[PDB]
This record gives structure tokens, C-alpha cells and sequence, in this order.
């Protein structure tokens, strides 16, 4: 049996780290909601 | 039991001790998380019971006690904020510019950030604090790292 518990507020908080690059990326999904990579 | 508006562990005792198995948000009532989190199966908040009311394995999405109410976009442009929940750490606001899924039926937003498997349906936010869609669904790229999509539903 799952449960759910409180972990805080949906809020955009200013000075937050910035990390992450930005890709453009060719993919397929299939029935069962999985993507995968077309090259 | 508890529907106040936010973003929620999703935990089970199943297996060893307390394990987080993804996250969801409270938002109008109703509890959005990813399919592959839950698979369907009812939701316990305290003493109170959350049943599942729709859902679909390829979009990867599921709600509990109503229909989907998230609705926001990526505005294809702006930097985004992941709220991270991940297992046994502090929820924590993570800002990035989103890439692209360009698949046959259209582009669709990406954020690279990589996260345990447990940080599944943590909520992805625009500048206005809105849920622009949920971390969780992606694909593995040569580097090893996961991009995954920005996966939202649909408000009827
Ligand atoms: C290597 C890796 N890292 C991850 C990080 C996160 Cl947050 C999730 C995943 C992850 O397995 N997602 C996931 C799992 C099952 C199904 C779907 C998606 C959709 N169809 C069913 C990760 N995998």
C-alpha cells in the first residue's frame, strides 16, 4: 500500500542554481510510453 | 485526508524499510503523478484514501479523486524550474533551459538534469510558480545522463 506525504510548496524561488544544457534530441514513442533514441 | 496544494512524496512499505518510489502535486483537489509511479493503484494520505479517476500508459500520467487540472505550457522560449523531490533529500528548486523531443507528432520540452528514479513526477514550474508538466519520462543518451521530457496532460 502506497502513501503520500507533504514535501513542501510549488513556488518559483529567485537565485536558484541554474544547471543543465539544452538538447535537441530525435525520439520515438512507443504504446507502452516509452521514448527512445532515433539517430 | 490531507488536500492541501503542493508537491507530495509518493512512498511505499512494500519493500525494505520506507522506500520513495516518485512524487506527485496536489493542486484543485485532485493528486496529478506519473503513471509508472502508482500504476493505478490507490493512493493512502494518513487515514484518508485516494482512487484513481483517469489515466493513460503512453502519455504516462494518472489523477486521483478528479480530472487532470494542470494546464500551463512551456512557452518554448523562458528557463524553467525543476522542483526536485528526491529520495530522502529536501525538495529543491533547480533552474535550467529546457531542450527538445522533436518526435512524428511534434516537439515537446526537455529538461537534462539526471535524478535518482524515485524523483519521478516531480513538478516542472514557469516564472509564475505554474506546473508546466512533470520530470520522470525520457530516454538515456550516449553520455549515460537522462533528459526527460516535459510530460503534461490535458485540462477538458
Ligand atoms: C536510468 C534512469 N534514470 C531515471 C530517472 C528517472 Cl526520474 C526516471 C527513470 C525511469 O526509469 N522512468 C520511467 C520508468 C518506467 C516507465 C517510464 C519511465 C514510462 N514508461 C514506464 C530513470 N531511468
Amino acid at each position: 500500500d502506497m502513501y503520500i506525504e507533504r514535501a513542501g510548496d510549488i513556488t518559483w524561488e529567485k537565485d536558484a542554481e541554474v544547471t543543465g544544457n539544452s538538447p535537441r534530441l530525435d525520439v520515438a514513442l512507443d504504446e507502452s510510453g516509452d521514448f527512445s533514441l532515433v539517430e | 485526508g490531507e488536500t492541501t496544494d503542493g508537491v507530495y512524496r509518493v512512498m511505499t512499505r512494500r519493500l525494505l524499510g520506507s522506500t520513495q518510489v516518485g512524487v506527485g502535486v496536489m493542486q484543485e483537489g485532485v493528486f496529478h503523478t506519473m503513471w509508472h509511479v502508482t500504476k493505478g493503484a490507490a493512493l493512502r494520505s494518513g487515514e484518508g484514501r485516494l482512487d484513481p479517476y483517469w489515466g493513460d500508459v503512453k502519455q504516462d500520467l494518472v489523477s486521483y479523486c478528479g480530472p487532470w487540472k494542470l494546464d500551463a505550457a512551456w512557452d518554448g522560449l523562458s528557463e524553467v524550474q525543476l522542483l526536485a523531490v528526491p529520495p530522502g533529500e529536501r525538495a529543491k528548486n533547480i533552474q535550467t533551459l529546457p531542450g527538445i523531443f522533436k518526435t512524428k507528432d511534434g516537439d515537446i520540452g526537455a529538461v537534462a538534469l539526471d535524478y535518482p528514479a524515485g524523483t519521478s513526477g516531480s513538478p516542472i514550474l514557469d516564472k509564475c510558480g505554474r506546473v508546466i508538466g512533470l520530470y520522470g519520462n525520457g530516454v538515456v543518451i550516449k553520455n549515460g545522463s537522462y533528459v526527460s521530457a516535459i510530460t503534461q496532460g490535458k485540462r477538458e
